[PDB]
RNA sequence: AUGCGCGCUAGGUCUCUGGGUCUCCUGGGGGCCGAAGCUAACGCGUUAAGCGCGCCGCCUGGGGAGUACGGCCGCAAGGC
RNA sequence: GGCUAAUCCCCCAUGUGGACCCGCCCCUUGGGGUGUGUCCAAAGGGCUUUGCCCGCUUCCGGAUGGGCCCGCGUCCCAUCAGCUAGUUGGUGGGGUAAUGGCCCACCAAGGCGACGACGGGUAGCCGGUCUGAGAGGAUGGCCGGCCACAGGGGCACUGAGACACGGGCCCCACUCCUACGGGAGGCAGCAGUUAGGAAUCUUCCGCAAUGGGCGCAAGCCUGACGGAGCGACGCCGCUUGGAGGAAGAAGCCCUUCGGGGUGUAAACUCCUGAACCCGGGACGAAACCCCCGACGAGGGGACUGACGGUACCGGGGUAAUAGCGCCGGCCAACUCCGUGCCAGCAGCCGCGGUAAUACGGAGGGCGCGAGCGUUACCCGGAUUCACUGGGCGUAAAGGGCGUGUAGGCGGCCUGGGGCGUCCCAUGUGAAAGACCACGGCUCAACCGUGGGGGAGCGUGGGAUACGCUCAGGCUAGACG
């Protein structure tokens, strides 16, 4: 079966291209308590349909570029914007811990 | 090539009668008679208290020499016992009476248990109507072991059979003195050996 | 605001239970109720009511305790002598049926939390199911 | 090609082989498609010969090709045999 | 610490440390004497201990024992290094083996010949 | 030389500060003895070092050494 | 420079079909059908030459074997914190069997990072293997699977397939040949040499077997392989005798001079008969091929060995290697002498300066025994990195204190979903190994046949307590 995901869209900021937000649980495989990790995915929006904030499904497709190997599937929920919110603040705190 | 030198030496350092030259250890020759004290100068002096270690050693020396084989064998048999489904102490034990010299010995074809080994050794010896000459070779129920039809005539055979008249053989064996055969019925019980070994202390011994 | 309600209730019971008391006030859910009812069942408590303390539901555990006893320390066995919480928020244990752990060689019992409902291990393996391990208890 | 030949399998001068289709580049002993046969060449048992023919009908259907001693084996086991 | 703590960190592997770089891994090596002379052990002992300074084939330089009754090694000798330590010594952290190269076995030793390397004696 | 929060597990006594039908009782503080319990012992004991849960910090023989090197901070001293 | 054949190359033809552009239909990424236009085929050889064999061409499918793609898993250092310019995406194009910044042109300004990017260190990965009660730790030799490389580096040609170990081009290092212009080479194939090293084999036999390449076949090739050789390197089996034999020789050791020990041990008596000689002597071998049948099916028949005259069977037949560590406690085994903080021992504590069961020898003793010790390395023990399974008042260990970001954790009641969680079915989990059973070599090691187990993941179905989530509600927390 082409893997399908679910992800928010975290990023308009391409052609014809998302940044989709794919949370995943699991347990630790020694400790065990269940761990959420996340992966970002490029997926293809040729019709540029999905804005930010869209829960959309991901399906694995045809390469279509490097690095774009999924398509987007269909919205599943518009307007988590909290989601977004929570990633870029994330990527913000990034601006502390170096120098 | 196992332990080959004095055996009444054993006898006395274990402190116990372990037959192992069948006639004589029944008379008193055996040593035990007026040398219950083990070997060497120190022998006649006072014992201290055994270690555990040394308790369990020694019990497990005592059912090795009694078998005359090597603590290889021996400890490759125990291992192999601690495989099987059922109570080690006693499946080891049955496994060690299954050995051809020592079923040879049982039956009564040969006065100790190294002179069976020596039968054995040079195909006085068959099993199934085949010769077996490996004293290691593990005798099933069922199994007919039987003096080869050649090695009848000779005069310790003849000897040792004629001996074995009206003598009744283990209860997991059977002897027909007639066919110079015997047949090897079930594997021995505990209960069935009469040896002076607590094998539980033997586990014990490995445990380590 | 409990952070484990359930560790606090086997907890209570534990501290109740070394000090003898008769019985115990474990703030009231269903949850617990069916954790109740499990031991009242097992025979580690008498067994529990529904009461209103200030007005506001409670269970009221009554403990179970041995005989008088002799010597020095009269005090009597207790009925429960280990109660303790495996899964906790914070790590989550849940086992498959062949999984489900056999406690104490039995005299013991363990909770578990499956979609049958709560069961002990005995009960757990005998429906084939298994779930979330919630306690042990002997 | 695919092809059907013997592996061998046993221990020193004692040999064991076991009937297979594999590819012709695979070496002998390596990963194979699947075994239909065993053969003991020293017949030291009452069963020195198998094969489940309907699977070597089967693969020589789709191009599998005997090496003429897996042939003459699955001849005696009876794979060629028509009426 | 909490589980959460060692899912974010977790336990620590502890790393071992060779007691000897004799080492190019090896059990044995082949080496050069230097300086052969004596030593005064530590504190509670008193004797003449006797070692050698040695050249290595791993490109080492180190201190050994050279354990028996006598001892024929010379300042230009070829020798092999044991390894294992004399603990009253100070830095020795390996044995000369007698019986090999130009390290003759023990003059005269009955009992415990593999070590101290000497064959078998004679009987009459 | 005792991280934060929460619930639970005898009392006695002195005390600061509220409320109450103010001997006393009922909150919130500071102390001292002590139930159960804990602890290597000393001790701790509703102000837990007891019974539990959540999260953070930290340890892993003594020295070498809070040193060396690196980096960040600092006018410097020097700090992490 | 010239001659010449072909299953070598090329041109027109026939178009089963196929390829391409455009249109239409059904499917939905470039899958399938259809129509017009265009474009594309072929090779001959052998026979008993009237029929068959070996081939050739196009197409469709099968089978096998690969390419490419995605989820997840895959060591250490944060004293490496920021990395990135084809970089991230787009349109068009080039390239390939094929997707793709794989490559180029143009446009946009993106992409990755504390969930550890970039950097440095180390490393082929796995099935498995060692250890471990388990969890775990450690490892990945041999055998099976995958990858990568063929003196270093780059590159392509040929082909179904290669960027090609025993093919090619270039550059660099090296060895050799040289008429000084210039050339030739590539054992990480078998065996062998040399250097390095503590250390690792025969320049053997054979095509008989299994397997591979070509050939219609006969047949040829095969240092793959099947064997033999060398090394106690490992594992397993086997031997150096068996029975009798003193109220107990000699020698040697202890002695309280009474005796005690080595000890039935020896001598000796008898018995068996490892080695060894003689005789017989294999399995592994049946197809390829021959006959009948139609070169089929079926039936029948004969050739075919390195190992080897080996294993094995029968006859004969000699009492016929034992050593190595230890003996203060841990730890099984004690005395005498010599030595006197010496000589030495030593894993740890320690022993030796005049009685040393600790040094050296001797007697005796314990442990193993064709081995026994040693060194090195891995797990163990070590619950000593503590998931199982540890801690922090004074032993190491609470941050000087706060505010709060990320993150972690979350009261009571009801309902929806079913992501975690659980259950069933199912596919996968190759073989080997491990386990169990039965069997084959006299046994075992070794090997065969069979059975079972198995975390994980894929698809389908089910459960809803708990965790999640969405919706609603309460007031015991929290704030007012
Ligand atoms: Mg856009
Ligand atoms: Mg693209
Ligand atoms: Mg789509
Ligand atoms: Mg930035
Ligand atoms: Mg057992
Ligand atoms: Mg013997
Ligand atoms: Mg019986
Ligand atoms: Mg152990
Ligand atoms: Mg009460
Ligand atoms: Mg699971
Ligand atoms: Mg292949
Ligand atoms: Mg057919
Ligand atoms: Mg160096
Ligand atoms: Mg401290
Ligand atoms: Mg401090
Ligand atoms: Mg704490
Ligand atoms: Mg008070
Ligand atoms: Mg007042
Ligand atoms: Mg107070
Ligand atoms: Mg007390
Ligand atoms: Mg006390
Ligand atoms: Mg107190
Ligand atoms: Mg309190
Ligand atoms: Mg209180
Ligand atoms: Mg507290
Ligand atoms: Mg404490
Ligand atoms: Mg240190
Ligand atoms: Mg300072
Ligand atoms: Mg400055
Ligand atoms: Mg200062
Ligand atoms: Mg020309
Ligand atoms: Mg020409
Ligand atoms: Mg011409
Ligand atoms: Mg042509
Ligand atoms: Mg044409
Ligand atoms: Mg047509
Ligand atoms: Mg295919
Ligand atoms: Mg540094
Ligand atoms: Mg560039
Ligand atoms: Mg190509
Ligand atoms: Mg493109
Ligand atoms: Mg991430
Ligand atoms: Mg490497
Ligand atoms: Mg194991
Ligand atoms: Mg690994
Ligand atoms: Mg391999
Ligand atoms: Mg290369
Ligand atoms: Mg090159
Ligand atoms: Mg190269
Ligand atoms: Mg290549
Ligand atoms: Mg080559
Ligand atoms: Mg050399
Ligand atoms: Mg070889
Ligand atoms: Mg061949
Ligand atoms: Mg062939
Ligand atoms: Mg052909
Ligand atoms: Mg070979
Ligand atoms: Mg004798
Ligand atoms: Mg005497
Ligand atoms: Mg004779
Ligand atoms: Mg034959
Ligand atoms: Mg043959
Ligand atoms: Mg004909
Ligand atoms: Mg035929
Ligand atoms: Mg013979
Ligand atoms: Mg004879
Ligand atoms: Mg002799
Ligand atoms: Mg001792
Ligand atoms: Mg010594
Ligand atoms: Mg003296
Ligand atoms: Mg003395
Ligand atoms: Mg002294
Ligand atoms: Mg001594
Ligand atoms: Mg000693
Ligand atoms: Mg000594
Ligand atoms: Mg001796
Ligand atoms: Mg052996
Ligand atoms: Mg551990
Ligand atoms: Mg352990
Ligand atoms: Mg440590
Ligand atoms: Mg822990
Ligand atoms: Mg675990
Ligand atoms: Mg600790
Ligand atoms: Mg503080
Ligand atoms: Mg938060
Ligand atoms: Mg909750
Ligand atoms: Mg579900
Ligand atoms: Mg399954
Ligand atoms: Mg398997
Ligand atoms: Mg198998
Ligand atoms: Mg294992
Ligand atoms: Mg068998
Ligand atoms: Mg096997
Ligand atoms: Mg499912
Ligand atoms: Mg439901
Ligand atoms: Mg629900
Ligand atoms: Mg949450
Ligand atoms: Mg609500
Ligand atoms: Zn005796």
């Amino acid at each position: 079966p082409k893997k399908v995901l679910t992800g928010v869209v975290v990023s308009d900021k391409m052609q014809k291209t998302v940044t989709v937000l794919v949370e995943r649980q699991f347990p630790h495989p020694l400790y065990g308590k269940v761990i959420k990790r996340s992966k970002k995915y490029l997926a293809h929006d040729p019709e540029e349909k999905y804005k930010l904030g869209d829960v959309v499904e991901i399906i694995e497709s045809r390469p279509i570029s490097k690095r774009k190997r999924f398509r987007v599937l269909r919205l599943v929920e518009s307007g988590r914007m909290d989601l977004v919110e929570k990633y870029l603040i994330r990527r913000q705190n990034y601006e502390s811990l170096s120098k | 090539g196992r332990y080959i030198g004095p055996v009444c030496r054993l006898c006395r350092r274990e402190g116990v009668k372990l037959y192992l030259k069948g006639e004589r250890c029944y008379s008193p020759k055996c040593a035990m008679e007026r040398r219950p004290y083990p070997p060497g100068q120190h022998g006649q002096k006072r014992a201290r208290r055994p270690s555990d270690y040394a308790v369990r050693l020694r019990e497990k020396q005592k059912l090795r020499r009694i078998y005359g084989i090597s603590e290889r064998q021996f400890r490759n048999l125990f291992e192999e016992a601690s495989k099987k489904k059922g109570v080690t102490g006693s499946v080891f034990l049955g496994l060690l009476e299954s050995r051809l010299d020592n079923v040879v010995y049982r039956l009564g074809f040969a006065v100790s248990r190294r002179q069976a080994r020596q039968l054995v050794r040079h195909g006085h010896i068959t099993v199934n109507g085949r010769r077996v000459d490996l004293p290691s070779y593990r005798v099933r129920p069922g199994d007919e072991i039987a003096v080869a039809e050649k090695s009848r005539n000779l005069e310790l055979i003849r000897q040792n059979l004629e001996a074995m008249k009206g003598r009744k053989v283990g209860p997991w064996l059977s002897l027909d003195v007639e066919g110079m055969k015997g047949k090897f019925l079930r594997l021995p019980d505990r209960e069935d050996l009469a040896l002076p070994v607590n094998e539980q202390l033997v586990i014990e011994f490995y445990s380590r | 605001m409990l952070t484990d309600p359930i560790a606090d209730m086997l907890t209570r019971i534990r501290n109740a239970t070394r000090v003898y008391k008769e019985s115990t006030d474990v703030p009231a859910s269903r949850f617990k109720e069916e954790i109740l009812r499990i031991l009242a069942r097992e025979g580690f408590i008498k067994g529990y009511e529904r009461v209103d303390v200030d007005g506001k539901p409670y269970l009221r555990v009554y403990l179970k305790y041995g005989p008088r006893r002799q010597g020095p320390d009269p005090r009597p066995e207790q009925v429960i002598h280990h109660i303790r919480r495996i899964s906790k928020p914070g790590r989550r244990v849940y086992v498959g049926v062949k999984e489900i752990p056999r406690v104490r060689r039995g005299l013991g019992i363990a909770i578990l939390s499956t979609s049958k409902g709560v069961l002990t291990d005995r009960e757990a393996r005998k429906l084939g199911v298994g779930g979330e391990l919630i306690c042990e208890v002997w | 090609m695919v092809k059907i030949r013997l592996a061998r399998f046993g221990s020193k001068h004692n040999p064991h082989y076991r009937i297979v289709v594999t590819d012709a580049r695979r070496k002998r002993d390596g990963k194979y498609i699947e075994k239909i046969g065993y053969y003991d060449p020293r017949k030291t048992t009452p069963d020195w010969l198998k094969v489940d023919v309907e699977r070597a009908r089967y693969w020589l259907s789709v191009g599998a090709q005997p090496t003429d001693t897996a042939r003459r084996l699955l001849r005696q086991a009876g794979v060629f045999r028509q009426e | 610490p909490t589980i959460n703590q060692l899912v974010r960190k977790g336990r620590e592997k502890v790393r071992k440390k060779s007691k000897v770089p004799a080492l190019k891994g090896a059990p044995f090596r082949r080496g050069v004497c230097t300086v052969v002379r004596t030593v005064t052990p530590k504190k509670p002992n008193s004797a003449l201990r006797k070692v050698a300074k040695v050249r290595l084939t791993s490109g080492y330089e180190v201190t050994a024992y050279i354990p028996g009754e006598g001892h024929n090694l010379q300042e230009h000798s070829v020798v092999l290094i044991r390894g294992g330590r004399v603990k009253d010594l100070w830095g020795v952290r390996y044995h000369i083996v007698r019986g090999v190269y130009d390290a003759a076995g023990v003059k005269d030793r009955k009992k415990s010949r593999s070590k101290y390397g000497t064959k078998k004696p004679k009987e009459a």
